[PDB]
RNA sequence: GGAUUUUUGGAGCAGGGAGAUGGAAUAGGAGCUUGCUCCGUCCACUCCACGCAUCGACCUGGUAUUGCAGUACCUCCAGGAACGGUGC
């Protein structure tokens, strides 16, 4: 419990709620749910979410 | 209905209380009473424009808190 | 539960609204969260006012302190009962 | 008997006569000082009367301390890295020890905030040009051996060993 | 008791907290000024006599001087908010 | 000090004990995810010890 | 809701200390359980030396910090 | 054995005489709001007729009319006439 | 003069500040024993004088034995036992030893006080017969040894010194 | 009822206490009477006035809502309410 | 049991002006490195308005008190002002 948070349940789940909050701030609009956010993270080698030269880079790093 | 009763049914929940003197106290609730005084443990407490100190437990008075940050994994409709 | 009664007789640090720190043996409290602190010391943060001056903490010894509850922000423990 | 946190936790913790936070360690015959950081920086003055401490060393970072009382110990050598761990000291009470040479007082110039010193009942007091060497060595001390410094002492401290 | 529960619902329907009632009626955001100058855009889950609030989807905007001060904002997902720090609740926010 | 004989013998023995212990763990049944991850993290620290002991064993043969 | 024990300070010349550093002096003429005072011959003294006699005032209790007895009480 | 001027009596005297009342402000040393008291109530909330703010720094008086100055702001009630 | 816990001090330098005087006195008297309190008053009756309250009587005797005429802030200080007791102090080998040259007047409580210092005493018998003689019995032999070593030549009522020997079968 | 601290404050009356008001002025004097809402009246007051100006007032009455804290005499440290 | 002395807060914010003054070792942008130029963040010194006046703590020299007490603080003169807060 110094290595995992409760939402992660020891390798069962990953918390992406915090990343979803940072993502709302980054897009500057609320037109985007948690489920809509997960569809973004199902992307692999296709069209990017934002322009890859913008501020999306700091978020992607984190 | 009073929402202090909503807050009193929180224990071992990791919140982040913003106090009235610009303080940010991130810790898990051990007890809230009817006067909104919150007793936390495992506290990461950051004063205004200061480094985050850590305390084993804190006991904030009720009027001095400004707002909470509750966990996202909280079903509030069952809590009300 | 009466949670503050668990914290009784400990060396406790109490944060006031103006930023002071009261380290005292927390003897008693009540409904308004007044405190009685034995051997209590207050700690004022001192603004530096320069680019190169450090920030210091001035400590006053007080003794038996009744702290009115409207001043109190939050209390933490420092030590076991001496 | 060696010193541990056990003798810290049981000893008298109180408010002294000069109204600071005090831990008492009288009459323990401690030869080496270690494991002091369990005091959790809640103290301003720690007594060490009647211990067999050979050297004043092993001092961890405690910021709130303003007085060390090392009365009647066996300090023959002194620690040098004391100012990095005791930054806000005001009194050092080194009475009744076995300091013999002038250079043995040389680490004491590193404490910037130092104001009061007592090196009484020491052989280092016995040698000539002692007190002026202390003033010329540690200038920030205002009270030396319960004698206030004077400007004639500062001048004849600056004059010698040029 | 029960007459106070009917009294509080009719009072929250017709009184000053109606907009908070309206914010729990059709689930629209309110813009809440706080005593530390933080604007809060978010829905209200529940309120009371004190305007204590339980809030969803909160965007807290505020203005920070580093020069020109910038509109640094954060997204608090779900929160509780004490009622004495609330300044102004405006039911329909423009943007 | 018998670096050639005693120290290498002790380091070889300590390695054998570490192999026996994480073998005893992989022999035992596991019942829930927390205690699985806990043992797998424990076996990681034992592997860190094994690698360090094996490091020292390899840098003790020049003399 | 207990009234303050200002029965000593009644009809005695006071020196109030209100919040904001304000300072008024005068003969205390009455009080309520909220410590709202009624001051007769009330003279307001500002940061400037000149003192405005304002006569008969009602001071709300929550602004009072202190009151000094300028008479012996 | 002494009789007391409780402050509601004197605020009601201000009401009866319709006297123009200067009101000081809590934690606001600059501004003083003066007006004719039409009425007041339990928490010392006042209503004022032809009220005006007086900022002592700018020495300017801004007219307001009939206001309801909330009671917790009041420090002192001074009669100008 | 009787031994007290508080040592009274005059002939000090009155030009120093009171808090510096209190820090310096706590420094100067931390050596002898545990200082529980110091009374330094700067009023015109009591300036230049201090009182140091100790926990034990022996440390006050050691302070009076050491600091006769100590140069302190440019003045040789004069320490005496204080005429009154404090507020705080007033608020707070064989088992059998044969004692000789014991004062006739000696009270039972006094004997317990002197002998008891080296722990628990089983019983003491004073001689109603050959006066100035007594038997002191200790519960533990170790205690007895300590008492015997220390007590011989003990000065109680300076006119006489006690002689203590181990009882013989 | 009445809390343990206000009972200690009532015990402190007749002795020299030290109030600090909300404006930081330090009023040290003999506590003549204290009240349930911490209204304190003190005689022989020595006021500090927040910039060092120690004056001596006689017979002050401090509103309890402005009291930051109350340094009570240490001889009340053994009171049976503190137990 | 959110309307003056305690718990639903009267709190938030900013440190005067100027000078071809000085620095961002590893951390500003633009004229698309390096060198140069411009602009919305500090500290040190100098000038106007040592920001101002106040009292407390404190350092040097001279000087007075030799006194048995449970303490906001304690002699006076002159210089310097490192600290605290009050009103503008």
């Amino acid at each position: 419990l110094v290595e995992f948070t409760d939402e992660e349940g020891y390798g069962r789940y990953l918390d992406l709620h915090d990343c979803y909050l940072k993502y709302i701030n980054l897009k500057a609009s609320e037109k985007l749910d948690y489920i809509t956010y997960l569809s973004i993270f199902d992307q692999l080698f296709d069209i990017p979410k934002e322009r890859k030269n913008a501020e999306y880079k700091r978020y992607l790093e984190m | 209905m009073k929402l202090v009763r909503f807050l009193m049914k929180l224990s071992h929940e990791t919140v982040t209380i913003e106090l009235k003197n610009g303080t940010q106290v991130h810790g898990t609730i051990t007890g809230v009473d009817v006067s909104m005084n919150t007793h936390l443990k495992a506290v990461k407490m950051t004063l205004k424009n200061r480094e985050p100190v850590q305390l084993e437990t804190l006991s904030i008075r009720g009027n001095n808190i400004r707002y909470f940050i509750l966990p996202d994994s909280l079903p509030l409709d069952t809590l009300l | 539960s009466s949670k503050m009664l668990q914290h009784i007789d400990y060396r406790m640090r109490c944060i006031l609204q103006d930023g002071r720190i009261f380290i005292g043996t927390f003897k008693a409290f009540d409904k308004h969260m007044n405190l009685i602190l034995c051997d209590c010391d207050e700690f004022r943060k001192i603004k530096p006012k320069n680019s190169k001056q450090a920030e210091r903490e001035e400590k006053r010894v007080l003794g038996l302190v009744l702290l009115r509850g409207e001043n109190l922000v939050s209390m933490t423990v420092e030590g076991p009962p001496p | 008997v060696k010193l541990t946190a056990e003798l810290i936790e049981q000893a008298a913790q109180y408010t002294n006569a000069v109204r600071d936070r005090e831990l008492d360690l009288r009459g323990y015959k401690i030869p080496v000082i270690e494991n002091l950081g369990a005091t959790l920086d809640q103290f301003d003055a720690i007594d060490f009367s009647d211990n067999e401490i050979r050297k004043l060393d092993g001092f961890p970072l405690l910021r709130r301390l303003k007085t060390l009382l090392v009365n009647n110990n066996r300090i023959c050598r002194i620690g040098e890295g004391l100012d990095q761990a005791l930054p806000c000291l005001t009194e050092l009470i080194l009475t009744n020890n076995s300091l013999v040479e002038l250079g043995d007082l040389d680490p004491l110039a590193s404490l910037k905030s130092l104001t009061y010193l007592s090196i009484l009942r020491n052989p280092v007091t016995n040698k000539k040009h002692y007190r002026l060497y202390v003033i010329y060595k540690v200038p920030q001390v205002r009270v030396l051996d319960f004698q206030k410094v004077k400007l004639k002492e500062r001048q004849e401290a600056e004059k010698m060993f040029k | 008791p029960e007459e106070l529960q009917k009294r509080e619902e009719e009072e929250f329907n017709t009184g000053p907290l109606s907009v908070l009632t309206q914010s729990v009626k059709n689930n629209t955001q309110v813009l809440i000024n706080c005593r530390n100058n933080k604007k809060l855009l978010g829905r209200v889950k529940a309120f009371d006599r004190h305007c204590n609030m339980v809030l969803e989807n909160v965007k807290e905007m505020w203005t920070e001087v580093p020069s020109k001060p910038v509109n640094k904002d954060r997204y608090i997902s779900k929160m509780f908010l004490r009622g004495d720090s609330v300044i102004v609740v405006l039911r329909n926010p423009l943007i | 000090m018998e670096t050639i004989l005693e120290q290498q013998r002790r380091y070889h023995e300590e390695k054998e004990r570490l192999m026996d212990v994480m073998a005893k763990e992989m022999l035992t049944k596991k019942s829930t995810l927390r205690d699985q991850i806990n043992s797998d993290h424990r076996t990681r620290a034992m592997q860190d010890r094994y690698m360090e002991v094996s490091g020292n064993l390899r840098d003790l043969y020049d003399d | 809701a207990h009234p303050p024990e200002l029965k000593k300070f009644m009809d005695k010349k006071l020196s109030l200390k209100l919040n904001g550093g304000r300072h008024v002096q005068g003969i205390l003429r009455g009080f309520d359980p909220f410590m709202n005072l009624v001051i007769d011959e009330c003279v307001e003294m500002a940061t400037s030396g000149q003192q405005n006699n304002i006569g008969m005032v009602v001071i709300r209790g929550n602004s009072i910090i202190m009151l000094e007895a300028l008479e012996r009480v | 054995q002494k009789v007391m001027v409780q402050p509601i009596n004197l605020i009601f005297r201000y009401l009866q005489n319709r006297s123009r009342i200067q009101v000081w402000l809590y934690e606001q040393v600059n501004m003083r709001i003066e007006g004719c008291i039409i009425g007041f109530d339990e928490y010392m909330n006042l209503v004022l007729d032809d009220a005006e703010e007086i900022h002592s720094k700018t020495k300017s008086r801004k007219q307001l009319g009939r206001i309801m100055l909330k009671g917790d702001n009041i420090t002192l009630l001074q009669s100008v006439s | 003069i009787r031994p007290n816990h508080t040592i009274y001090i005059n002939n000090m330098n009155d030009k120093i500040k009171k808090e510096e005087l209190k820090r310096s006195l706590y420094a100067l008297f931390s050596q002898f024993g545990h200082v529980v309190d110091i009374v330094a008053l700067k009023t015109m009756k009591m300036r230049g004088q201090a009182f140091v309250i100790f926990k034990e009587l022996g440390s006050s005797t050691n302070a009076l034995r050491q600091l006769q005429g100590f140069p302190f802030y440019g003045k040789p200080m004069r320490i005496q036992y204080a005429k009154t007791d404090s507020d705080i102090i007033s608020k707070m080998p064989n088992y059998i030893l044969f004692l000789n040259n014991l004062p006739e007047e000696t009270n039972e409580m006094m004997l317990s006080m002197l002998f008891n210092q080296f722990p628990g005493f089983k019983e003491v018998r004073l001689v109603p017969g050959r006066h100035d003689i007594a038997f002191v019995e200790f519960e533990n032999d170790g205690q007895a040894g300590a008492a015997r070593d220390a007590l011989q030549g003990f000065k109680i009522t300076p006119s006489h010194a006690m002689k203590i020997t181990y009882a013989k079968k | 009822s009445i809390g343990v601290p206000i009972k200690v404050l009532h015990e402190a009356e007749g002795h020299i206490v030290t109030c600090e008001t909300n404006t930081g002025e330090v009023y040290r004097g003999k506590l003549i009477e204290a009240e349930d809402n911490m209204n304190c009246q003190m005689s022989n007051i020595t006021v500090t006035y927040r910039d060092g100006r120690v004056a001596q007032l006689e017979q002050v009455y401090i509103r309890g809502s402005k009291i930051r804290f109350l340094i009570l005499p240490d001889m009340l440290k053994n009171a049976p309410m503190l137990k």
